[PDB]
């Protein structure tokens, strides 16, 4: 199989290893009590949380004493969240395993040297949200992504599309072995028998232009949260083929292994922009 | 080709009063509009970005608003230093495209000039060219007719203004008004008068030399 | 701190080439995406060439493509705008831009469009057939038409110089209070004329002197002319 080591970064069961539209695959004890916690490896471009039934921002403070805040690291002293890439960077200054990590992976980073409530035998770390509107990187005290039974759910919005969802498990080669932009012309397909062919199984919904095609994917895609249980391992509907010429998104939950040179699709995943295209 | 217009142009106001900038698009630019101040022969200082975000270290008087086509820049409480130059930036789509600038100026009471007129030098006219300077000094408002009479012959199309910017403290301007004539032309002539017509003169000032 | 620093600007003739620089320091060069806008004297902006941080990809606008060429060096905290086929319409301030704020997105381009926070201090860039020409620069005398209630209005005229700019100062920095340097007036012969002024108290016209420092760096010129009545 020609195609083993190109598609490997869309193997999201394994180069990801966690739940997408709902990340929380590990698990970690602050002070007694264990809580779930994001351990994605690889960012989540364009997500973010919707405040169901609110005009407060999911970027925003919490309430410092709920509805009235966001998710956000509150205010401190000296201020951790949010920092520029260049205050952090200059913060880190004299750290030495931060001069070859890159704005996303240092934010993960920056997020997780957090304490969380004063336990610092903890390997409970914050998730975070870097916005390239103004580099800066968002640390996340409220880590829940869903709850619709204040109320609350995980989604890609025109207004969530600078923002990328970083776990404390972020690469620092994210770059390489994580999907980022859709591919032109191309389609997902499974190898067999010598030639790329197309998915058996797969889910058809009208999708206008590629942006709902990937909300779609990532509203399908790996979910932990309640119903080690309820950890999907980024197994899921994860992946979808756009036909940009019939509106057409083709979603399935199986890891494709090639592409079809197709010159009226474009291929997409749950991880990736849900607009940028190589 | 997106075209943002920014108006006014021009904005007179007083220290201590609010204004708006409105910049306008002729389609939908989302919210990617940022605003900038430039201060004469200085490079632009960033403002807004995001159309509604201050950058750190810009002052709370500062503020701005809008979405898809319709934008504004605010400055609650005037201060000296804010009298300056804005335009507004769109960076939604290629090509990036900007507004033409609105000079927001100081408003004082009316100063009246003080004229004066300078002759040629001798060193100029020994090149065969003389030039004759009259300077208006320190006045309020920058509008100001200077007719130059020669022999009591007005002159036309052979003169030449030029006004500083607004005082960093009188908040006034000034002007040269130069007139350039040969050797030859200006040795037939012996008056060379400068008129000022200004507000902050009840009657036209005349400053005026004989040659010699 | 960030800082953007420029060189490059000059003189050129039209069809001819420069290569203009922007260097910046205070920060990750390879961290943003960079602009070049250019300020065409007296009226607004006008962007010219956008980078991407790896240099991978390019923009650039109607009226340059074809002609300009944007390029970066990281490893040298450099960026430059390669000029060809200068025309007289190109006669402008070039700025280079650190971009901090990203917009909107451009398909099938894949670069996205953003908005500068930091700016350098501009070079101009003038093309245009004529030759430098050093001033001339001639008193403007403090006469009994130029005192006026125990002050006197004198100064100095810096004529026939092309290109701008020229910086006259007075007594060598000396007196800095009341100096009106006027804009610069293009005449008819396609030089540049100033006059600069100070006002001075009378009682000392004959007892000190007053020296107009004029510079045109483009001639290497550096004159001090003495005003007296």
């Amino acid at each position: 199989n020609p195609w083993t080591e190109y598609m490997a970064k869309y193997d999201i069961e394994e180069v990801h290893g966690s739940g997408i539209r709902v990340d929380l695959g590990e698990d970690a004890e602050v002070a007694g009590t264990q809580y779930r916690l994001p351990s994605g490896k690889c960012p989540v471009f364009g997500k973010g949380i919707i405040i169901e039934n609110s005009n407060t921002a999911f970027l925003t403070p919490v309430a410092t004493g709920l509805k009235d805040g966001g998710f956000a690291f509150p205010p401190t002293e000296p201020l951790m969240s949010p920092m520029t890439l260049d205050e952090m960077r200059h913060f880190y200054k004299d750290n030495k395993y931060v001069k070859n990590l890159d704005e996303l992976t240092l934010c993960s980073r920056h997020a997780g040297n957090m304490i969380p409530d004063n336990d610092k035998n903890s390997n409970y770390k914050y998730p975070a949200v870097y916005d390239d509107k103004d580099k800066k990187c968002h640390i996340l005290y409220i880590a829940a992504q869903e709850n619709n039974g204040f109320c609350f759910r995980p989604a890609k919005d025109i207004s969530f599309q600078n923002y990328a969802y970083l776990s404390k498990n972020v690469v620092d080669n994210w770059e390489k072995v994580c999907p980022r932009k859709n591919l032109q012309n191309a389609k997902f397909g499974l190898w067999v028998d010598g030639n790329c062919e197309d998915i058996p199984h797969v889910n058809e919904f009208p999708a206008i232009d590629l942006f709902e095609c990937n909300k779609l994917v990532f509203e399908l895609s790996a979910s932990d949260q309640p119903k080690d249980r309820y950890k999907s391992h980024g197994k899921g509907y994860n992946w979808g083929n756009y036909n940009t010429e019939t509106q057409k998104c083709e979603i399935f939950n199986v890891k494709p292994t090639c592409l079809i040179n197709n010159a009226a699709y474009i291929a997409t995943t749950a991880l990736s922009h849900p607009i940028e295209v190589e | 080709d997106i075209q943002m217009t920014q108006s006014p142009s021009t904005l007179s106001a007083s220290v201590g009063d609010r204004v708006t900038i409105t910049c306008r698009a002729s389609q939908t630019i989302n919210n990617w509009l940022a605003w900038y101040q430039q201060k004469p022969g200085r490079a632009p200082k960033v403002l807004i970005y995001a159309a509604s975000d201050l950058d750190s270290g810009v002052p709370s008087r500062f503020s701005a608003s809008g979405s898809g086509t319709h934008f504004s820049l605010t400055i609650s409480s005037l201060q000296p230093d804010d009298f300056a130059t804005y335009f507004c930036q769109q960076y939604n789509e290629f090509p990036v495209t900007f507004g033409q600038g609105t000079k927001l100026e100081l408003k004082r009471t009316v100063a009246a000039p003080s004229v004066f007129i300078f002759p040629p030098s001798d060193e100029q006219l020994k090149s065969g060219t003389a030039s004759v300077v009259c300077l208006l000094n320190n006045f309020y408002p920058r509008e100001a007719k200077v007719q130059w009479k020669v022999d009591n012959a007005l002159q036309s199309g052979n003169s030449q203004e030029s006004v500083t910017e607004q005082d960093s403290k009188d908040s006034t301007y000034s002007l040269s008004s130069t007139l350039t004539l040969s050797k030859a032309d200006y040795e037939k002539h012996k008056v060379y008068a400068c008129e000022v017509t200004h507000q902050g003169l009840s009657s036209p000032v005349t400053k005026s030399f004989n040659r010699g | 701190q960030v800082q953007l620093v420029q060189s490059g600007g000059g003189l050129v003739k039209p069809g001819g080439s420069l290569i203009i620089s922007c260097e910046g320091s205070g920060y990750r060069f390879s961290d943003y995406h960079m602009s070049w806008i250019r300020q065409v004297p007296g009226k607004g902006m006008e962007w010219v060439a956008d980078i991407t941080t790896k240099g991978d990809q390019t923009a650039y606008a109607d009226s340059v493509r074809g002609r300009f060429t944007v390029s970066r060096d990281n490893a040298k905290n450099s960026m430059f705008l390669q000029m060809n086929g200068l025309k007289v319409e190109d006669t402008a301030v070039y700025f280079c831009g650190r971009d901090r704020f990203r917009g909107g997105y451009n398909y099938p381009s894949d670069i996205y469009s953003h908005a500068p926070d930091h700016w350098g201090q501009g070079q101009l860039v003038t093309v245009s057939s004529a030759s430098t020409k050093g001033p001339s620069v001639f008193p403007l005398a403090p006469s009994s038409k130029s005192t006026s209630g125990g002050t006197a209005a004198l100064g100095c005229l810096v004529k026939d110089y092309f290109p701008e700019p020229v910086t006259v100062s007075w007594n060598s920095g000396a007196l800095t209070s009341g100096v009106h340097t006027f804009p610069a007036v293009l005449q008819s012969s396609g030089l540049y004329s100033l006059s600069s002024v100070v006002t001075v108290p009378s009682s000392s016209l004959g007892t000190q002197t007053y020296i107009c420092n004029v510079n045109h760096k483009p001639s290497n010129t550096k004159v001090d002319k003495k005003v007296e009545p």
